RNA sequence: CGACGACGUUGAUAGGCCGGGUGUGUAAGCGCAGCGAUGCGUUGAGCUAACCGGUACUAAUGAACCGUGAGGCUUAACCU
RNA sequence: GGCUCUGUUGGUUCUCCCGCAACGCUACUCUGUUUACCAGGUCAGGUCCGGAAGGAAGCAGCCAAGGCAGAUGACGCGUGUGCCGGGAUGUAGCUGGCAGGGCC
């Protein structure tokens, strides 16, 4: 009985999940857009975005904290020098999810997932 | 004057560097005064100037011709972006009846706007419209709205000065819901932000009818008071948009920028005239384009810019089409260079290990084959060349009939072109030394020719 | 699993975001004290899942598709 | 001290016609590009006939031309401008002057 229970198992044990979301988060932040399964990507929301909320306030504490979330310096320095300023005036909803066809091998539903400003800052550059 | 002042400023201060904050001083001052003469709210002017600074720090200006021109371009882009987007329209989707509330100062043209929107929604949107006058103050205002409604062919809800705005708009809303009206237009009395009773009145009305659309009607000639009016009206009511009137005048109309910045509400309408049939949609680029007068300076510049644009476009497209990969164009070039330079006798000598296995006389004559190939290629359109994968049987028929040969030969040359494309693709993917050393002579067994 | 329930922009259905509650128990940095471990001050600090209250920031699409066009015969009882 | 309506006259609005001057609207065409063979012209290359002389079917390119757009002159449909324009017409409506009564 699942009542009011949040989080999705995705057929992995605990630590495995945690890690997978760290690298998925890292990967997204780095490329600003990725293609993954639908449910993995609905769980990624709940990781990546709070990171962003973290970067919207700059201090040594938060740098460190997000490092402990993602374990990468490239990712954190990007987070605070780019995404922090970028989304500064927006409330939540930093990611957009777009469903597409099915992974040909296993027939899984796929979704691109991306930062909302992926487009306009890739055009203006 | 803008272009002249900016160009003069950027020329006299600095030579050709990459533009820096120190050079934008007099620029920002002249732009400031330009907006001050444009009747733009001073805080809006400053807050815009800040953005101009932010854009000035990273200037790519150095590579262009006229710095003032592209600076003008940046300012125009920022201003248009500040004006909002286009195709802004009231939400007539809404659950009928759609209630539109009017708000503004005295003599703002709210009533005429009600008439205009009445005719506009009636004729173009095929909507059933009911109009009502909440003004018990202004003499013959109700008669005016009734007259306009009679002219635009829109039903009018009777009202008098002996009644109260609340009961009036409530009875109007009730009548709109009972008769299944599509759109309910509510005209209200012009009021000042310093008036408490009138603000409480329009607040009680807005709370009563719960309009899906709340419009703010302000004159285009409005001065620095536009800031106070916009702020007060925005804080008093949740405006769904702003309606600018008397735009046809020679007025600068910076009040639009003022209200747009402060309220944050988009402008959905621009009154182009006094008459009811005259109305225009709000175009950010059009409004942000002109506060000025000039001549003969901008034409040549726009011409030169167009020339540079089309030149850079064509030159980049030419490299882009050739940069897609290997095609029948490069194949054609290599084939004509082949038939001109054809080395069959010499290439038989140049090759050593392939001649020891394959036959010595197996080399085909270059002239006939390559002339055939050239001529058959000459039967092909430019599209079938750059994009070889669209070639089908009927096109092969056209080609074969054009060159006066058999379709199988066309298929043969398409096969050879497929081989050449594959090979050159392998040359592009790997090294020429790894790929030249990866070339292998196929032998189906250690017996020769078997 | 089908199924039932809510919602699909005229929208609080989901996540986010803001506020609270809860839980843990005074973060990190800095300053002071001590030879040093550690302690004291900033400080009930910092973080906080599934909770509660708000907020259209992201996704809930304009459409299309299924479904039709007054509904058998007989008899009776009223009605022309 | 004001007003109304008759006699006469000056304007104005509406309906019809027209002049001068002063502001504003479609369909076609000129440029921008587009359309493989199956509308057309030139038709390279190649190919067909001939010893030769030369002709021929016709691909591509180009030009019409056919799609889609950026605006050029005349036709078609309108007008709170001025000459209080010139007229026709109302048994009309509105307004003013004058000769005035009468009502307060
Ligand atoms: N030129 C022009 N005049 C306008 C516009 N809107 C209103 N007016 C003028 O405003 C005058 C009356 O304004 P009104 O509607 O009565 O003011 P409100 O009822 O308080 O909003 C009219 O004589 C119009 O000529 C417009 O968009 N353009
Ligand atoms: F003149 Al108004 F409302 F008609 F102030
Ligand atoms: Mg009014």
């Amino acid at each position: 009985m699942r009542h009011r229970k949040s989080g999705r198992q995705l057929n992995r044990n605990s630590s495995h999940r945690q890690a997978m979301f760290r690298n998925m988060a890292g990967s997204l932040v780095r490329h600003e857009i990725i293609k993954t399964t639908l449910p993995k990507a609905k769980e990624l929301r709940r990781v990546v975005e709070p990171l962003i909320t973290l970067a919207k306030t700059d201090s040594v504490a938060n740098r460190r904290l997000a490092f402990a979330r993602t374990r990468d310096n490239e990712i954190v320095a990007k987070l605070f020098n780019e995404l922090g300023p970028r989304f500064a005036s927006r409330a939540g909803g930093y990611t957009r999810i777009l469903k597409c066809g099915f992974r040909a091998g296993d027939n899984a539903p796929m979704a691109y997932i991306e930062l909302v400003d992926r487009s306009e800052k890739a055009e203006a550059a | 004057n803008l272009t002249d002042r900016l160009s003069r400023t950027l020329r006299n201060i600095s030579g050709r560097g990459r533009l820096t904050e120190d050079n934008v001083k007099d620029t920002l001052r002249e732009v400031r005064m330009a907006l001050l003469e444009a009747d733009v709210a001073l805080p809006v002017v400053r807050e815009f100037i800040n953005r101009v600074k932010e854009k000035a720090v990273g200037h790519e200006v150095n590579k262009s011709l006229t710095p003032g021109q592209e600076f003008v371009k940046i300012v125009r882009n920022e201003l248009v972006a500040a004006m909002g987007e286009e195709n802004q329209t009231l939400n007539l989707a809404a659950q009928p009846p759609a209630v539109v509330l009017m708000a503004g100062l005295q003599g703002a043209g709210k009533t005429t706007s009600v008439g205009k929107l009445g005719k506009f929604l009636r004729e173009k949107h095929k909507k059933k419209v009911l109009v009502v006058s909440a003004d018990v103050y202004r003499p013959a205002a109700i008669k005016q709205l009734e007259t306009l409604a009679e002219q635009v062919g829109v039903d009018f809800f009777p009202s008098d000065v002996g009644q109260k705005p609340v009961d009036i708009v409530n009875a109007a809303l009730k009548e709109a819901k009972l008769k299944f009206y599509d759109v309910l237009l509510v005209d209200t009395a012009g009021r000042l932000h310093v008036d408490e009773a009138m603000m409480d009145e329009i607040k009680q009305v807005h709370a009563s009818i719960n309009p899906v659309e709340t419009l703010f009607v302000v004159d285009a000639m409005t001065g620095q008071d536009a800031a106070n009016t916009a702020k007060a009206f925005n804080e008093a009511l949740p405006l769904t948009g702003v309606v600018l009137t008397k735009v046809d005048g020679d007025a600068r109309g910076g009040a639009a920028l003022s209200i747009r910045h402060i309220t944050g509400k988009p402008i959905k309408f621009l009154g182009v005239g006094e008459k009811t049939e005259a109305l225009e949609p709000f175009h950010p680029d059009r409004i942000a384009s002109r506060i000025l007068g000039m001549g003969d300076v901008l034409s040549l510049i726009e011409d030169i810019e167009s020339k540079v644009d089309r030149a850079q476009a064509e030159k980049l497209a030419s490299k882009l089409k050739k940069g897609d990969g290997f095609d029948l164009n490069d194949f054609l070039e290599q084939l004509r260079q082949m038939k001109n330079m054809g080395g069959x006798x010499x290439x038989x000598x140049x090759x050593x290990x392939x001649x020891x296995x394959x036959x010595x006389x197996x080399x085909x004559x270059d002239d006939k084959v390559l002339v055939r190939m050239e001529a058959i290629i000459n039967s092909m359109t430019m599209k079938e060349r750059a994009k070889p994968e669209i070639i089908k049987g009927s096109r092969k028929r056209r080609i074969a009939a054009g060159c006066g040969m058999q379709v199988q030969d066309v298929n043969r040359l398409l096969k050879q072109f497929d081989d050449m494309q594959r090979m050159m693709k392998k040359m592009k993917k790997g090294g020429x030394x790894x790929x030249x050393x990866x070339x292998x002579x196929x032998x189906x067994x250690x017996x020769x020719x078997x």
